[PDB]
């Protein structure tokens, strides 16, 4: 780590509400709850460092939950939010945030 | 493209009203008329009702429903009409779900 100090993983802003064996509902609502005027989230999930195909999904900006679902269980997956405070053509947001997690 | 949070493809009046039935205030759609193929619509929730508006083409191909704003493509009217209202019933603001 160093330097005789402290080491963490970086921890997630995301939380797993719902869990099943193939399937998981995230949390938001800690998060771009302060961040506003959301339009729309972007959430995008796969396998972990998988060759895997990455799926992806939107919901209106008044959700503060999606589930994701078709998942195998016990395989790691990152699942990404990314939220657009606007339609602006070719915008991209600075700041998504995720979670690897596993059901 | 269908790539848009806000583009449903080919959806009838009546299925856009039941897709924005749970949602609020300045929820949307934008769509492909069924029985007008190659037209396009928005579909607009607002206090307990659902507005429907035709895209209009004008001759040079730019895209409007209000003739004071017009674009090149349906993405900056899009983004222009989730700015300001500008002719429809409020803004632009929630694509129903996809």
């Amino acid at each position: 780590g160093g330097s005789g100090s402290s080491v963490s993983s970086v921890p997630t802003k995301l939380e797993v509400v719902d869990a099943t064996p193939t399937s998981l509902k995230i949390s938001w609502d800690a998060y771009y709850s302060s961040w506003q005027n959301v339009k729309y989230y972007r959430i995008t999930y796969g396998e972990t460092g998988g060759d895997s195909p990455v799926q992806e999904f939107t919901v209106p900006g008044y959700y503060s939950t999606a589930t994701i679902s078709g998942l195998k269980p016990g395989v790691d997956y990152t699942i990404t939010v990314y939220a657009y405070d606007t339609f602006f053509p070719g915008y991209e947001p600075n700041s998504p945030i995720s979670i690897n997690y596993r059901t | 493209l269908e790539k848009h949070s806000w583009y449903h493809g080919p959806v009838s009046r009546n299925a856009a009203e039941y897709l924005l039935s749970s949602g609020i205030n300045g929820s949307f759609l934008v769509r492909e008329s069924e029985s007008s193929p190659g037209q396009r619509s928005i579909s607009l929730r607002y206090e307990g009702r659902v507005y429907h508006y035709r895209i209009n083409t004008a001759s040079d191909g730019k895209l409007y429903v209000s003739s004071e704003s017009r674009f090149n493509t349906l993405a900056e009217l899009v983004h222009h009409h989730s700015t300001v209202a500008d002719g429809l019933i409020t803004t632009l603001h929630y694509p129903a779900p996809k």
